[PDB]
């Protein structure tokens, strides 16, 4: 029960859940890649895409941080500040 | 159109549903920059005792023991009896003793009478 | 493998 | 902790208004006290009455079980308004609307078991029958006196 | 209306924050995922009409009946995470997180058993005494007059430094303990 | 009881004559061994009290209070030793010297043949306790509590003194056993109306009532630990007892003037142990306690059954243990985080986890868990009470839920939740705090098991 | 907007230390150091001892006593032989028979 | 004789010895857990020779042991009482309890306060048998005041959680306001019968017993969560999954039903009692079943099952059918525990998830846990020759032909209908359909502790009924002539709620949003009880509690 998460997984996960969606082609993401400068989407696609993230790893992340992970990396390090990964 | 929220006591209106959440008014601006730097100042000047090393105690908190102190001593030296507090300590203060004076009585009385004219059961009370 | 400290207070007395 | 610190009597000129709101830490145009009807609140600022269940939880919080900060002038009834007792957060469905249903619904099923118990269900049968004249020794009866003799017939 | 960093929500954040709760409310009333996803674009389209309105005040008042709307639309019992607070799961573990100061409190016939992780709890501490002066004076001398205006602490300027305000942060408890 | 007095009195040559660091130890082992010697007074027949001269006697509601009396003087020298350790050599000696002389006076106040006696045991116990309180009271602000004792002294002690002294010229005697076989009904008049306060205030302030309960929760929060120990566990009882002795004099008037002061106690524990529910002082809350459990003792004594009082001499046992354990307990906390705020310190279950049992436990004895006896003295009190009006148990069974309300509440604020980050100083559980908290409750678990010592001379 | 240098910054330089700290919360392959310290005994010490002590404890202390263990007689039927006296109890009435 | 007895004590001292253990303690332990499986299996062993040997002839005991106290007139000693329905409940509780620790020792793995959970469900559990044992109510008070006791305790497990210690207090809260009317009545019995012992009681036979089963019926309000003072049983869910599935399904929440059982000759000779029980049964049955069918948190739903199948009890106690009811207990202990074991399989599984609106597609993911939930929702709802039907249709078949309550009896079908309603709502929500956990998948259910827990209550929940009503002996006369659609009738009630219910679930895949109607309001929002009474009842003592009480009266004015 309860596997550890490492930031292999949260990076390979977080970038298998963008790749599933249908305004990011999978051939310009990038770990560095900015959602509204870099690949162009919305505030409402960013909400989107942090409630993504909450149904990806079952929790919940508050708006005040929901408000400004601007890149897939800004989203593996915060899991990897709630998570305590590679202990 | 839609049903409007009615507030209460123990209801509170939502932060959403208040009106005055959105005023966009330049002194709102001012009331809220000076809410956040007395909050700021405040948190400040907790963390820097918080996280001490040289400190090992108890952070003591003036507000806590200021809020103690309106909750224990302030109670006497500010009062003045009028006619409010003397009608309110009159109400909850000699009421309810002479309700149950007189509820206790009254069934007690009635027993009394019930025994001496024999109507109680008091058949196995030997135990009293 | 991985194992980790677990921070409780003294038990001894 | 020293005077200066400590609650006082009713603020009546707005300088000592001033100098209190400087010494409970909170803005001025906030500040408003109790009532002077004699009650003993003091220069204690009346709070808004809100529950601490209400406040941000995801909040970095000095006390994170009260949602409670440092220096923050807390409520008057702040032992009644913990998370463990009084709320008065927003619900769903209206105050007096709860009461409405709620009371409606109490009393109507009262009402229901009343009518119920008012008028009886049953079986289409007689009283149930026991032999030995309603079984008077069975029940009770004393063995010297002699009851009514309780016979029943075959149909 | 209560934020660290912020002292008010702006507009844009009131918008992006009831499209969440919405969408959070919606799929507490609409559990089937398909069914969800069908109904979160129309919502989104429902949201987009007015994405393009540049009248703030417009703009507010959609906002205020969009308010309304999400409040006569809300789910009684919404789906809370287990975690999140108001959840089953949430804070389930705050009575197994001990503080790392009661370790100092500890025997030394139980420090003893183990060693290394003691021999490096000292230089831990180490670390922190001798930072904690120089990110004193480094806190006093770019705090404004009047004291801070915003929550938020300056990062670690120097090399060799460490940033102010940092050891409850760093040693806090696991989530997991 | 010239073999108790004696040894009490040579702790004096012996916390005087002995050395610098000994004076804890030899006065905590000499008067644990007065505390072994407290077991001969079990000498007690069904039809006599245990009569030994003309000064001294004791029957079974003496002997129990005694026990607890001599038991309390090396739990109060355990509690009290840590807050005087920078304390001067002299004055510590003088602190352990007015603990003995309180002992002293009370172990002849109980088991005082005659009623003036004991009125002069009885207000010779003040006087120590007061300079206890207002020497190492760590701070005393005391301008309401003055006009208080003023009140105390103008409608209490002294008409008990002006009702005695008539006794004396009326009765020829105030031997309590003499007063047994030469009692006279006290029949209705106004000379009698003021013979029945003038013989019953003194005891009910010292109970306290409600109303006059206002002394209590300023006098256990001003005190040091052994203060508040000897407040809570004897100090309130000598009440109780004085009113079980004075009431057989006072019949049968006493059956209609304890109407009002029974109300005023059934209303009472409502509203004190609802008065508990907000108490931000945890000490405080223990004191409104004290008094919510001493009106039933008020109510037992003054309906006057042989099951009430039976269940008023265990209760007072009992709840003399208990609070005295819940005032350790305050001060366990008291003397780490320097500061009597009950919601300061939260969530100690994570830092001290048999402190927290001994919490647990006596909160469970606080709230009458069965078969604790004070569950036993609870539920006879309520039983005789039903007896006297059948009413009465809702005024009993609320009181026994807010009565449980408050005792898990100290027990989830104190204990429960998160604990405090700014507080890191909570050190580990001394084996001298542990062993003061097992030595209320063990011999409390223990009473359970052979009540039938607790339950006073009618049992 | 997401965050700015110096949050970005900070949330770099915090989150360096805190896994250096979660890192060096690991155990060494030697701790804990630890200092230097029958197949049905169950039944016997749980069960067999406890039946010997509470059999001693009915036989000879609670029965020994008048009306400690009360026990209700034995339901008595028509036909049945009496241990004590040895007398049968006779049959019922004969059965008006039904089917 | 001499082995009833021994046996019988032999089963309390031998659950007592693991607490001594627990307390005689320097070492660290060799599975004290497996111990105390060990110890609670082999006194369930032990209490079978008396239940067999109770089957046998009828042999009933008293073993008033130990004398205590003689209060004048009273004499408390330390008495046993065994009846049928200590016969009955010992094995049963012991078995139940025992399935729940193999539950626990895979459940309760990663606590690493394992051994005092372990030591208070064993408190519990001693505390349980007192109550069910006792034979006089100075000792049933114990035991009452026991399993409260350890319910707070249980309920508040994760101390550091607000909610926990929170739902504890209300907990306690509920029941002393039971107790303000068992204290009552052990107040009528001494006053006026002069005994707690339960023979006095029932020889003396008193006539004028209203006021002291009222405040039974209080004491049973308070324990067994019947409306008015219930709302702590779905807040008692706070705790961990063996507490909910021991404690507050099965074993603490059937004794104020079981002090109700227990006091039937005063209650078969008093029709107002009756009258009150099947009232409040009814209300009961009919409100917590209603509420049980617009929620979405598994354990808030079994938790109102188990209340609504208590209100059910209370409902053929009040047609004077005591028997009945004792025997839906034991054949209850079996179905819930296993259902709230098999909730609790699902929310371990998928990582503490609990609401039902997040699982789904676990008929293949796992087949145990589906197929014991699914034996577990038919056992509750009555399907036919479970052991859920040897008990309540029954009852039913006693609530129909009996001069009854009409709409009591009305309100008990509407139950036995939301009964099927809520069970197959379980089964769709977490058991058909599509997944709706999140992605990292894993659910597991491979070890033999869990596997074989929850099997041995499956062979109970399978078997048991049959087993126990062939071999429990007629204490009434069992009504069995009746018309055709009144034999039929809870069956065909059973089978219309899952046909509405069927209805009600497909026309969730529509793609249709309705705005939410006021019968979803009240009852997603539990008959606005716990929103209004625990808002505004604290309220009006705590402003009392400080302006008048402390502030006005007790610092100023006296
Ligand atoms: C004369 C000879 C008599 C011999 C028999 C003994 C008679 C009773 C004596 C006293 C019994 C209690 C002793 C232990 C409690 C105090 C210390 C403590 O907390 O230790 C924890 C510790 C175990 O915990 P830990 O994990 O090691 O550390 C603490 C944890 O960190 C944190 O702790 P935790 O939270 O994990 O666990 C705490 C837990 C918390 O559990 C609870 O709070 C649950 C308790 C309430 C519900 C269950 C009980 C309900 C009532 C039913 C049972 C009683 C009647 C039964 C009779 C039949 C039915 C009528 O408490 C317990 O487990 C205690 C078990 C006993 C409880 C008794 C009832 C207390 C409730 C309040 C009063 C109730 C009415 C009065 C009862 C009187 C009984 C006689 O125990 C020990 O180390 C034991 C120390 C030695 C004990 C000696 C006992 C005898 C002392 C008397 C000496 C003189 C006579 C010589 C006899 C010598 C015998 C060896
Ligand atoms: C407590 C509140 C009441 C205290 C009253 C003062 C002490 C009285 C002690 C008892 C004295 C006594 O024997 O009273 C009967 C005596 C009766 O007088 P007597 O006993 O000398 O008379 C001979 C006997 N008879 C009555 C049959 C004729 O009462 C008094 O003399 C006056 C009693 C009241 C005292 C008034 C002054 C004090 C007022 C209250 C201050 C507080
Ligand atoms: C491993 C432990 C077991 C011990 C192993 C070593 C010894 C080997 C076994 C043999 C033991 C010795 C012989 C048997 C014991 C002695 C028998 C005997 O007559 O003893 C005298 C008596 C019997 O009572 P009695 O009737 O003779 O006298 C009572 C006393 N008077 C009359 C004054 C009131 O005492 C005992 O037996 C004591 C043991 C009792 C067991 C139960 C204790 C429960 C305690 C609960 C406290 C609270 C109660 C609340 C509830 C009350 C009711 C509602
Ligand atoms: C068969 C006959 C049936 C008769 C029925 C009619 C009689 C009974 C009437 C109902 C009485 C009980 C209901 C009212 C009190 C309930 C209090 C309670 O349970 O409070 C719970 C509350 C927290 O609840 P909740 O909001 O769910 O919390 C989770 C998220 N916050 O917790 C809190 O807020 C903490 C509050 C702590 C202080 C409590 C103060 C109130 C005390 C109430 C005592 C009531 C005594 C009644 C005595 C009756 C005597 C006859
Ligand atoms: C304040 C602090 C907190 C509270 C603590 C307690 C303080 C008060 C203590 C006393 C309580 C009230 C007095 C006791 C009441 C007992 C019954 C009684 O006296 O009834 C009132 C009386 C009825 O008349 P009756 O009793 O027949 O008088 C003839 C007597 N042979 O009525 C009358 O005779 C009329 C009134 C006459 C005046 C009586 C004054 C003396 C009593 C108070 C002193
Ligand atoms: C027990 C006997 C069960 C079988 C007899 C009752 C059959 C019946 O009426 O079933 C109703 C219904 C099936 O009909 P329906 O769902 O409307 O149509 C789709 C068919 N798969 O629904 C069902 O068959 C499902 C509910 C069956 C309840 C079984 C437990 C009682």
């Amino acid at each position: 029960d309860a596997p550890p998460l490492t930031l292999e997984g949260i990076k390979d996960r977080v970038l298998y859940v963008l790749k599933l969606y249908d305004k990011i082609d999978p051939e310009k993401l990038s770990v560095n890649s900015h959602f509204m400068k870099d690949l162009g989407l919305d505030s409402l696609d960013q909400v989107e895409i942090i409630m993504a993230m909450e149904d990806e790893f079952g929790f919940e992340i508050p708006d005040i941080d929901a408000e400004k992970l601007m890149c897939p990396q800004e989203i593996v390090d915060y899991i990897a500040d709630k998570k305590d990964v590679y202990e | 159109s839609f049903p409007k929220y009615e507030p209460s006591r123990l209801a509170s209106l939502p932060t959403t549903l208040d009106p005055a959440e959105y005023d966009i008014s330049s002194e709102t601006r001012k009331a809220q920059a000076e809410r956040l730097a007395i909050r700021s100042r405040l948190k400040r000047e907790y963390q820097l005792q918080y996280n001490d090393p040289s400190r090992r105690g108890v952070v003591e908190d003036p507000a806590l023991i200021r809020w103690t102190c309106a909750r224990s001593a302030n109670v006497y030296p500010n009062f003045r009896p009028n006619t409010k507090t003397s009608l309110l300590g009159a109400l909850f203060g000699i009421g309810p003793l002479i309700f149950w004076y007189y509820v206790f009585k009254t069934d007690r009385d009635r027993k009394e009478k019930l025994i001496q004219e024999g109507k109680l059961d008091r058949t196995f009370n030997i135990s009293y | 493998g991985k194992r980790l400290f677990i921070i409780k207070p003294s038990g001894f007395y | 902790i020293t005077k200066d610190m400590l609650p006082g009597p009713y603020p009546k000129t707005p300088e000592e208004r001033a100098a209190a709101a400087k010494k409970y830490n909170m803005r001025v145009e906030d500040y408003e006290p109790y009532p002077d009807d004699g009650m003993g609140y003091g220069d204690y600022p009346k709070l808004p009455d809100r529950s601490q269940q209400e406040r941000d939880p995801w909040y970095d919080w000095d006390h994170p079980d009260l949602r409670l900060n440092w220096g923050e002038p807390m409520h008057w009834d702040l032992d009644m308004y913990i998370r463990n007792r009084v709320d008065t957060s927003p619900t769903p469905v209206n105050w007096n609307l709860m009461c409405k249903h709620l009371f409606g619904f109490v009393a109507f099923m009262l009402f229901m078991f009343w009518v119920g118990e008012t008028y009886p269900t049953y079986q289409p049968v007689g009283p149930k029958q026991y032999p030995y004249n309603n079984l008077y020794l069975e029940r009770g009866g004393d063995p010297n006196k002699e009851p009514e003799p309780v016979v029943h017939y075959e149909i | 209306a209560f934020l660290p960093s912020a002292a008010y929500l702006t507009h844009q954040q009131k918008v992006l924050q009831l499209y969440k709760r919405a969408l959070r409310h919606l799929e507490s009333r609409c559990v089937h995922r398909d069914k969800y996803r069908y109904f979160a674009c129309l919502l989104r389209a429902r949201f987009d009409e007015h994405k393009n309105e540049k009248d703030m005040v417009k703009a507010t008042q959609l906002l205020r009946e969009a308010e309304k709307e999400f409040w006569h639309g809300q789910h009684p019992q919404p789906y809370i995470f287990p975690e999140s607070p108001g959840g089953t799961s949430y804070e389930r573990y705050e009575c197994y997180k001990v503080p790392e100061w009661c370790l100092d409190d500890w025997h030394p016939s139980e420090k003893a058993m183990y060693p290394d992780y003691f021999a490096k709890r000292e230089q831990w501490k180490k670390l922190r005494r001798e930072s904690w002066e120089r990110e004193v004076k480094q806190l006093q001398e770019e705090t404004p007059v009047g004291g801070p205006r915003t929550e938020a602490l300056p990062p670690a300027r120097k090399q060799g430094d460490l940033p102010p305000l940092w050891w409850h942060i760093v040693t806090r408890p696991r989530e997991r303990p | 009881m010239l073999k108790y007095i004696i040894p009490t009195m040579m702790l004096m040559p012996l916390t005087w004559l002995s050395k610098n660091s000994m004076i804890w130890i030899n006065t905590t082992l000499h008067s644990l061994l007065i505390s072994l010697t407290s077991l001969l007074l079990l000498n007690q027949f069904g039809d006599n009290s245990l009569n030994f001269s003309l000064t001294f006697f004791s029957d079974s509601l003496s002997t129990p209070l005694l026990i607890l009396t001599m038991w309390l003087l090396p739990l109060m020298l355990m509690a009290s030793q840590h807050h005087l350790s920078k304390e001067n050599l002299a004055r510590k000696k003088l602190f352990i010297s007015m603990l003995i002389l309180l002992q002293l006076f009370l172990i002849m106040t109980f088991t005082a043949t005659e009623l003036i006696f004991f009125y002069i045991m009885f207000e010779a116990t003040l006087v120590p306790t007061l300079i206890i309180i207002t020497r190492w009271g760590n701070q005393t602000e005391r301008l309401n509590a003055g006009l208080y004792f003023l009140f105390y002294t103008l409608a209490g002690s002294l008409p008990l003194l002006v009702a005695l002294i008539y006794i004396q010229n009326t009765m020829g005697s105030l031997n309590f056993l003499i007063l047994q076989y030469w009692v006279q009904p006290m029949p209705n008049s106004w000379s009698n109306t003021f013979m029945w306060l003038a013989c019953m205030m003194a005891f009910m302030v010292k109970m306290p009532l409600y109303g006059l309960h206002l002394w209590l929760p300023k006098a256990h929060v001003e005190a040091p630990i052994a203060g508040s120990m000897v407040l809570a566990a004897i100090l309130l009882k000598l009440g109780g007892y004085g009113m079980m002795r004075i009431t057989l004099l006072l019949n049968p008037i006493t059956d209609f003037m304890a109407y009002p002061f029974i109300m005023l106690s059934l209303w009472g524990m409502i509203m004190t142990s609802s008065i508990c529910l907000r108490q931000t002082d945890l000490k405080s809350l223990i004191a409104y306690s004290s008094v919510s459990h001493m009106a039933l003792v008020i109510v037992a004594i003054l309906i006057q059954t042989p099951w009430s009082y039976m269940g008023a001499t265990a209760l007072m046992i009992a709840h003399g243990l208990t609070s005295s354990m819940l005032f350790c307990l305050a001060n366990s906390n008291y003397e780490r985080v320097h500061s009597r705020t009950m919601i300061l310190a939260r969530g100690l279950q994570t830092l001290l986890p048999l402190m927290a049992a001994w919490w647990l436990l006596a909160s469970l004895t606080n709230l009458a868990l069965p078969p604790s006896i004070n569950l036993i003295g609870e539920l006879f009190v309520v039983m005789s009470t039903f007896s006297w009006s059948n009413i009465t148990i809702i005024l009993m069974g609320l009181n026994m839920v807010i009565t449980a309300l408050y005792s898990l509440y100290m027990l989830i604020t104190t204990q429960r939740g998160k604990h405090t980050h700014h507080i890191n100083n909570i050190l580990p559980s001394f084996t001298r705090e542990n062993a003061l908290m097992s030595l209320h409750m063990l011999p409390l678990l223990l009473l359970s098991l052979n009540p039938k010592i607790i339950l006073g001379p009618l049992y | 907007s997401g965050y700015t240098p110096d949050e970005k910054l900070r949330l770099q330089q915090l989150r360096e230390l805190r896994r250096r700290w979660l890192k060096d919360q690991e155990l060494s392959p030697r701790e804990p150091v630890l200092p230097p310290r029958r197949h049905s005994i169950f039944a016997f010490t749980h069960v067999l001892i406890p039946v010997w002590i509470i059999h001693y404890y009915l036989k000879y202390h609670v029965t020994t006593k008048p009306y400690t263990i009360v026990e209700k007689k034995p339901r008595i039927f028509p036909g049945d032989t009496i241990l004590e006296t040895g007398e049968v109890i006779p049959p019922m009435k004969e059965f008006p028979d039904q089917h | 004789m001499n082995l009833f007895s021994s046996l019988t004590l032999v089963t309390l001292i031998l659950l007592t010895m693991p607490i001594a253990a627990i307390n005689f303690n320097t070492h660290k332990f060799t599975n004290y857990p497996l111990y105390v499986k060990t110890t609670i299996s082999c006194a369930f062993i032990t209490s079978m020779i008396p239940t067999m040997m109770f089957i046998h002839t009828g042999q009933e005991m008293i073993i008033s042991n130990w004398h205590w106290l003689t209060i004048q007139t009273l004499k408390l000693s330390l008495s046993f009482k065994m009846d049928f329905f200590s016969m009955m409940f010992v094995p049963v509780a012991l078995f139940v309890t025992w399935s729940i620790m193999e539950f626990s020792m895979w459940y309760m793995h990663s606590d690493p306060n394992i051994n005092q959970f372990f030591k208070y469900l064993l408190l519990f559990l001693i505390t349980m048998l007192i109550l069910v044992t006792a034979n006089n109510l100075f000792q049933l008070f114990i035991g009452w005041e026991g399993v409260g006791i350890m319910s707070f305790l249980l309920i508040g497990w994760w101390y550091g959680r607000t909610d926990a210690n929170t739902a504890a207090l209300q907990a306690i809260l509920y029941n002393r306001i039971g107790d303000i009317g068992f204290i009552l009545a052990m107040a009528w019995f001494l006053i006026n019968l002069n005994t707690w012992d339960l023979q006095q009681i029932f020889m003396l036979n008193p006539n004028d017993s209203n006021l002291p089963l009222m405040g039974l019926i209080l004491a049973a309000t308070g324990k067994s969560a019947q409306f008015g003072l219930h709302p702590w049983l779905p807040s008692a869910m706070e705790g961990p999954t063996p507490v909910s599935a021991l404690l507050h399904s099965s074993t603490m929440v059937v004794a104020g039903i079981f002090l109700l059982i227990r006091f039937y000759p005063l209650t078969e000779n008093n029709k107002f009692g009756q009258s009150i029980m099947l009232c409040l049964g009814a209300m009961t049955t009919l409100f917590t079943a209603m509420c049980a069918l617009t929620q979405n948190d598994i354990k808030k739903i079994i938790a109102f099952s188990t209340s609504s199948q208590l209100g059910l009890m209370m409902v053929t106690i009040g047609i004077n059918q005591p028997h009945l009811a004792f025997l839906h207990i034991c054949t209850h202990a079996f179905f819930k525990a296993m259902l709230f074991m098999c909730s609790g399989s699902i929310i371990h599984s998928l990582n503490d998830e609990q609401d039902i609106r997040k699982m789904g597609g676990l008929f293949k993911a796992m087949p145990f846990t589906t197929t014991a939930l699914i034996i577990g929702s038919l056992a509750l709802t009555g399907m036919p020759f479970l052991t859920g039907f040897y008990s309540k249709d029954l009852i039913i078949e006693s609530a129909n032909t009996s001069y009854t309550n009409a709409w009591a009896l009305l309100m008990t079908l509407v139950a036995t209908s939301f009964t099927a309603i809520y069970s197959t709502r379980i089964i769709f929500f977490a058991l058909l359909g599509q997944p709706r956990f999140p992605t990292l998948i894993n659910i597991n259910e491979n070890n033999p502790f869990l596997i074989n827990s929850i099997k041995r209550l499956l062979i109970g929940s399978l078997f048991a009924g049959f087993i126990i009503s062939n071999n429990i002996p007629p204490m009434t006369i069992p009504q069995m002539t009746m018309p055709h659609y009144l034999k039929m009738t809870a069956l065909t009630v059973t089978i219309l709620g899952f046909i509405l219910a069927l209805e009600i679930s497909n026309t969730t895949h529509y793609l249709k949003f309705n705005y939410p109607s006021n019968t979803f309001k009240f009852s997603n929002l539990l008959g606005y009880y716990p929103t209004i009474m625990h808002r505004l009842t604290p309220y009006m003592n705590l402003t009392m509690s400080q302006k008048s009480a402390s502030s006005l009266l007790d610092l100023i004015w006296l």
